[PDB]
């Protein structure tokens, strides 16, 4: 490859962000969570 | 033999954490915001996952620059919370 080097990219900024959002809220990025289908309508508490 | 990465991101994600829980308590009562900033977030992580399903070579439509300068236009009247936003892309970071 032009690359063959490969290196994990755990610098990502907006990924602890995002990922935090996703904790802090009932996550609600339209992203299957598990057994969310009707159960959040305007979220939990 | 780990090599699996034993120290993580902490001190980011747990400012994040805090982060997350100062927008709401900055704006707490005006959900349009801290919704519009979610689903800002939202379409980037959308735009991240399309960029990556074409490997990489496939730029998004969103890019950090333009993610920034809508959080800026986004949140107003208190730069304070784009002040802590700031360490989440750092310019003194390259």
């Amino acid at each position: 490859s032009n690359a063959d080097y490969v290196q994990p990219q755990l610098r990502r900024p907006f990924e602890l962000l995002i990922a935090a959002a996703m904790e802090r809220n009932p996550t609600q990025f339209q992203l299957p969570n598990e057994l969310t289908c009707t159960t959040a309508l305007p979220g939990s508490s | 033999s780990n090599a699996s990465l034993q120290n993580n991101q902490p001190v980011e994600f747990n400012h994040a954490i805090n982060y997350v829980n100062k927008i709401k308590n900055r704006f707490q009562g005006q959900p349009d915001i801290y919704k519009a900033f979610l689903e800002i977030l939202h379409t980037y992580q959308k735009e991240q996952r399309n960029a990556k399903e074409a490997g990489g070579n496939y730029t998004p439509a969103l890019t950090e620059q333009e993610v920034y300068a809508q959080v800026a236009r986004l949140f107003k009247n208190q730069e304070d919370l784009l002040s802590e936003f700031g360490q989440f892309l750092p310019d003194a970071n390259s």
